């Protein structure tokens, strides 16, 4: 009967977010971040030696690729006969390097290409990339498994000896375009010898070929100085001992 | 700047054990403050309400005056003294001419007793429920701060500069995380316990306050205004015929 | 500090399986207490409200005195007994002089029935809603405590210090984490189940209490004070007219 | 305990795809229940409120008896039938003497129509808003349980023995958690949609209920008691003057 | 299930950068909707309330009839027309017979103006404050969905088969984590900004609504019923004395 | 997309130390705004309430006119002035002829003092509690945002090209996580400090406002309308008897 | 003033809990645990790969060392002039391996030791270590840095060819001692290499020497049929190419 019309009531005051839940979300996010970053740091620490070795391997690959590309660019510029396989470090003279049956010489193009490529490879090896990663050059010999074994071995050995003669025989056209230091460098960077058997090609005429396969230091080799030897200055011109007239 | 690095060197220099100890100590102090200022106070309020209900349920058959002085002498507490004074102002005493004098024959209630012995005046304000209902969030926040600070200490200690130091660094960081989680776990356990006790105390206090006000409401009857209006209407209707007669 | 290290070795010494077991057992105890003190109690309240509503509808077309006696005999549980006493105080009985005696010809309402059969007194206080609406939060927090304490155990065991025994440390960490998450998932499941049950029950209680108070409100008509004022105004006008005549 | 290991191997033996499908099916059934019992119900309520408001606005200029009869015929839904009955109890009909008869010349309001066509009675109880406002939390909890269950399945099957076993176990754990999070993300999206739909529907229900009660309030003028008191005061002064005259 | 496997394989193959773009687009759309539907409307409401308050304060010292006409003109071409009509119904005009004409000499308030110009019907319903208090949570849910999905994608792609693959796996994982963190940072920033803006605007709205309804209450005085009752009592006593004389 | 990468480069371009500095400075600015706009105002309000309570308790034993003048001069703040005007016009002054002029002999309370000096009017609106109760969540959210932003900067600038680049990037990531921990710790610390200060201030404000309104409530007595009706009924009966005599 | 003091109260619907920060916190709890598990699992796995690679390399080295040790012990048991160096995987001849000017054949002791070492190499390759790691054997020629370079190369290459013949000549005791399978295995193992000029200490007696070295599979090397060249069964006897009057 005598109620107060002016009695007021509090509004619909919705409460705030409970601070615990947002703080807990903050803490859980911080913990998730901590575990992520600790995993990243730990994995980067355990494998840092592996990472450094892989980086060095990639750098060696880049240097070798650059040197091979420079050498093959020089070959393309100078002589079309010289084709370079940078994938597996092979110098090929396919058409000019064919060997007929039971002979160890080559046509004129074989010698032209060989005596043309030797100075180019010497120049490549004399560069800083060569002075850091280039070892001596291996002459590749190939023989088939048919017939008498030792006849094929003797044929390949005579082919290698003929290649080395042609590189370092008197009156050769290369000898007229060479200096003493370059001749010494050829003597140091080249060894003649090596035989192999393979069945990766469809024709037996392919095995009758010669190739240049340069090989490089490993990452942990790093040009052991004690391995290098020395030769005296040339006192008399070299003479090939294979039977040229045959 | 260098200011941030300097302070980070300053904060993360303390031993990892000092952080859970600080969290535990501060959370325990806040829990003790809760027990003292809130739980014991709420228990005292509940027992006071029970005692007051017993006395009111005891004068239910006394004369209206005797009831009135008994209730006046019963309520001796600032909030309840004021509430009783206002409630007594709300009561309408009816006088009838007996023995040549005006004597109280009946006391009528014009407002419910809960309008004066309300929850805010008797429970919420004495218990500071506007503050203590947010204490568990404060406790959990203290624990989270302790955990964060321990995590900074642990992360500052973590530095595996060698592949052979990775396992030791990871184990030490997990130990520091263990310390920080100890602080957080204690704080959250205390917050849950505080929430349980605080909500239970509110429920009990509200139930017993309802019983108290129901006891007070039962002493007096309402509807005096409608009775007065009915009497006035009857008097006017009779007065017309009185004038005519 | 020796104290804090002793605390850690005491906490982490418990077998990890006791953590999810403790969480599940205590959360199940909380659920059982919820069922006993809230759910079954609310079911009883709802059934009582429905039965009382049925009883009130049976006296729609009875005499006001018969209705009053039936309602007085109907309400006997303590809180509804008090609510009915207060409501009957609110009702205004209109008397007329018939056959030389005063008889109740009509009983008028002055306040809504919900003013005394309130949601608070009849639902919220008997069900302890001031506590139980916070129970799901307590359960979720208990699961969170189990989560921290289980990961603390797991981080404590993780200390291999040898490449051979790293597998065992990882296995133990996975087992402890599995225990912690089992406890947390059970606690969250129980919290949402409690939320479902309590909110559905409280909605049904409010719905049927509304029906009960609507049944009570239909017995008695309101607006009697305005009718008394209108009678007084008409009486004054006719009084002036009768005076002049 | 062997019981804990047995229940763990039982729980984690379910296929990881059965967690997202269970969460999605349960959340979708809860969503369908929400749509049927709240969204469609509230849409029907709003349509009915608009139609009733249009009907009430068409009897603004009618006579009090005619518009009273129209409103009595209009309100037939049980909740609005009771609400209209109580509101019409609250209306005070004023009679005057024309042709030696008592007929209604003006109907006055004593309480606002929102007191009887209240938000509770007409919206909250029909829509079970006391329950359906907690549904987004339940959906979120179900999604969280699904994610935790998937994580537990992934963790139980982890084998850190060999590096290949470690990698396969990590893949399986991530796959199981990805399934579970598919279910959980569905649950959170449904929670967002339910929140939006519920809040929009309740806001529009309150808006058109306010419009309906506003249409009902415009028919009847309040403030009749003060006018009656002023009339009584004027009559008293006139009675004194007329007595002397 | 084949469909679940297809869904999983298509969800694993999503580009990691698309998830943050989706989060940003959806959160920006929600923010634009917030600005259009809440912030601009709240600014308009506040400006209109200030304009109304200035209009009301310009008739503090005007005649009551002029005041009523000014207020009716002010609120008649508005959505507050019915609220003003009800408020003016609650106003009691006191009349005195001056120069043979009944003129309004004073206007008395019988109810506060806040009961007609309520917060719900002037601020809450127009602004959809029921929904927009949940929008920060909606944005948080979008953020957690995007973040968890992106981190799952990142962990699925992270699998170092050999120690030489650790570096690339770490780099790609960090990129994916960066995308997930971008999404979450945007979503949580928008959540906090929405919270700040809409809380500040709702505080301003409540403040200016209070200034408006206080300007309305300052015009007219209350307590006219007690004055009428006092006049009636004095008139009754004087009438007894007058009858005797 | 190009847009996403451009956004990432633009956002990440800032120095890593500027994120903790930004978080600390923004949180400190929010704290200073809280101190200036909430804490100092609340302290001023509490001091004013205590002074007003002392002044009201001093004026208890004075004449009603002197009390009215003193209370009118006392309340000068705009909200206090409006509240006092409303309360005073709710007060009923009883005039008696002593002996040739109208003199105020008693002033009666027809409404509680808290109806006008309410918490909403005097504490909640001046303190802008509708905004400041959500500030701690904003502070914690800014901590989270700083964490995400700092990690974005760390992740985007990760350089895996070279092993010492990897080492520097990992060191930057660790520093960024330490920075994020520091910012989160500071944000949560300021949030809980704001919560403590705010809730303590609001509780003390409610306590002292209750004491103040109790001081006002003690000055005047209620139940004047029932006394007037009782006087009218007694006068009617005595007028019948006097007419017969 | 006309209202009723006994009015409805508690008209306050409880606000629902905000659920989304709860979801954020719990999903970051799951994500944090996932990141911790991935951290420990990834660290353990990467460390296990690293230690597995290290111990595999160590086991391969140990197998190589055991093969060299048992081969050297067998060499001592057979005849004492054999010099085996496990530090560089080389079997040399102490004094019997010397050569004079214009000489291309080992002395009687040299031929006897060369014939004796072959079955030891066959047994070494036969054993599990040989199957696991043993590559083909190359023959390296050494000669002083003085004299004509082509003369030295031809002489050393002739020495290598004579050694290969003595390995596979029908008149040699090996052919009448070994079987067809042993002959095929020798064909697979023994290869001719290059010519080296490691001249030191000014000792021509020990500089002009020939020794055999064995190579081994690497840890990452693959065994496949492409590299396994299979010689056809011997259909005719082999006569050497350098005749005695040379
Ligand atoms: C070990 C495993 C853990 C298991 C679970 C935890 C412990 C058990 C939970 C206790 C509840 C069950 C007790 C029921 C038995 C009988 C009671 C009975 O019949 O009436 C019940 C009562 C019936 O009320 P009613 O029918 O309306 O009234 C008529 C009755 O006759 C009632 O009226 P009355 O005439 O009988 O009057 C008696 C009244 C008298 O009341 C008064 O006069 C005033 C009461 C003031 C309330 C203040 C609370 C008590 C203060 C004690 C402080 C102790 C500190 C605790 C620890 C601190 C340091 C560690 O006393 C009470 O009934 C008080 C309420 C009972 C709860 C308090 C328990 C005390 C025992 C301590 C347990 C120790 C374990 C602690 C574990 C945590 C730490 C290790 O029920 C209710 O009121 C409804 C609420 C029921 C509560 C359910 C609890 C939910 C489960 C929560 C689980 C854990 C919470 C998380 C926090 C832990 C930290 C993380
Ligand atoms: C770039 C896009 C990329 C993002 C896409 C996703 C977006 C996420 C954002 C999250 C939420 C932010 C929204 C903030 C603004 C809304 C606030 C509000 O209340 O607005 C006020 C306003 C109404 O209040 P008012 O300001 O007074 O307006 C005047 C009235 O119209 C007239 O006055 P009246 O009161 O007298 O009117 C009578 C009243 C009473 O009538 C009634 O009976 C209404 C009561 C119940 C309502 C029943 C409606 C059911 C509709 C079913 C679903 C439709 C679309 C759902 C979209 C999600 C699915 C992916 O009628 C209404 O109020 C009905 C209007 C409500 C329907 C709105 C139109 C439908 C969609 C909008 C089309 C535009 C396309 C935008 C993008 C679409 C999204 C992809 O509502 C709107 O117009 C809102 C529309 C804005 C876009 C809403 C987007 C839907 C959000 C759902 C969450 C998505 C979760 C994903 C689901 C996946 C599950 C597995
Ligand atoms: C009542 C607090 C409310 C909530 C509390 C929650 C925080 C929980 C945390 C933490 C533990 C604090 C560490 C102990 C405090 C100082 C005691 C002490 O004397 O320490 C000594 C040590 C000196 O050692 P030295 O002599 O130099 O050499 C020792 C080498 N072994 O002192 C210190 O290092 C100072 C420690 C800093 C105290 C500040 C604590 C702040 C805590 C939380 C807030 C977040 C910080 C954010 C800062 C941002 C700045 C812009
Ligand atoms: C409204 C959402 C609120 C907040 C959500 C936060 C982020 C959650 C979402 C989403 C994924 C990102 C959206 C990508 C849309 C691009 C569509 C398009 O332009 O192309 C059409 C596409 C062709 O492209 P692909 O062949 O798939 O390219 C593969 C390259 N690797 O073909 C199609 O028809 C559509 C294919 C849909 C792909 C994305 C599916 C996402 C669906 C729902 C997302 C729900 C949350 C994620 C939970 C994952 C738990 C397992
Ligand atoms: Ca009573
Ligand atoms: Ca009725
Ligand atoms: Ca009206
Ligand atoms: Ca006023
Ligand atoms: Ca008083």
């Amino acid at each position: 009967m005598f109620g107060n019309a002016f009695g007021v009531k509090k509004r619909r005051s919705d409460e705030a977010e409970k601070p615990f839940w947002i703080s807990y979300a903050d803490l859980m996010t911080a913990m998730m971040v901590l575990f992520l970053v600790v995993m990243v740091a730990s994995l980067s620490s355990v494998t840092q030696r592996i990472q450094r070795a892989e980086q060095g391997e990639k750098a060696r690959g880049q240097d070798i690729s650059r040197l091979c590309e420079r050498l093959e660019l020089h070959a393309r510029n100078v002589n079309k006969n010289i084709v370079v396989d940078c994938h597996d470090n092979r110098i090929s003279f396919g058409e000019a390097g064919r060997f007929a049956h039971n002979q160890f010489f080559l046509n004129a193009e074989g010698q032209k290409a060989l005596q043309d490529v030797v100075p180019l490879v010497l120049e490549a090896s004399n560069s800083e990339e060569g002075k850091k990663w280039f070892k001596q050059i291996v002459i590749e010999g190939f023989t088939d498994t048919d017939g008498s074994y030792l006849y094929n071995l003797h044929l390949s050995l005579q082919r290698s000896e003929w290649v080395m003669c042609s590189l370092l025989d008197s009156r050769s056209p290369l000898q007229k375009n060479i200096s003493a230091e370059q001749q010494l460098q050829i003597r140091k960077l080249f060894l003649a010898g090596g035989v192999s058997f393979n069945n990766a090609k469809e024709s037996k005429e392919a095995s009758r070929r010669v190739e240049l396969r340069m090989q490089f230091f490993g990452l942990k080799d790093k040009r052991d100085k004690a391995d290098e030897v020395d030769f005296p200055p040339v006192v008399n011109k070299e003479v090939c001992q294979l039977v040229m007239p045959l | 700047m260098s200011w941030l690095n300097s302070i980070l060197v300053t904060l993360t220099s303390v031993e990892p054990y000092k952080v859970p100890v600080t969290v535990i100590v501060t959370v325990t102090f806040a829990f003790v403050c809760f027990i003292f200022f809130y739980l014991l106070r709420s228990i005292r309020i509940i027992y006071g309400l029970k005692k007051y209900t017993r006395s009111i349920n005891s004068i239910e058959k006394s004369a209206p005056e005797v009831q009135l002085e008994h209730l006046k002498s019963l309520f001796q507490r600032s909030e309840l003294k004021h509430a009783w004074n206002e409630f007594e102002e709300s009561l309408h005493s009816q006088y009838e001419l007996e023995n040549g004098e005006e004597k109280i024959v009946r006391i009528r209630a014009t407002a419910p007793s809960a309008s004066f012995f309300s929850e805010q005046q008797l429970v919420d304000i004495p218990l500071n429920t506007e503050f203590f209902k947010h204490l568990p969030g404060i406790l959990t926040g203290m624990g989270i701060i302790g955990t964060f600070y321990g995590l900074m200490i642990g992360l500052n200690h973590f530095d595996p500069s060698t592949p052979e130091q990775v396992s030791s660094s990871v184990n030490n960081l997990l130990r520091d995380v263990l310390y920080a989680f100890l602080g957080s776990a204690f704080a959250i356990f205390a917050s849950i316990l505080v929430t349980w006790l605080e909500k239970l105390s509110i429920a009990k206090s509200y139930k017993y306050l309802e019983k108290f006000t129901a006891a007070l409401d039962s002493l007096y009857d309402s509807g005096v205004g409608e009775e007065y209006l009915a009497s006035l209407v009857k008097s006017s209707n009779e007065s017309a015929t009185q004038a005519r007669h």
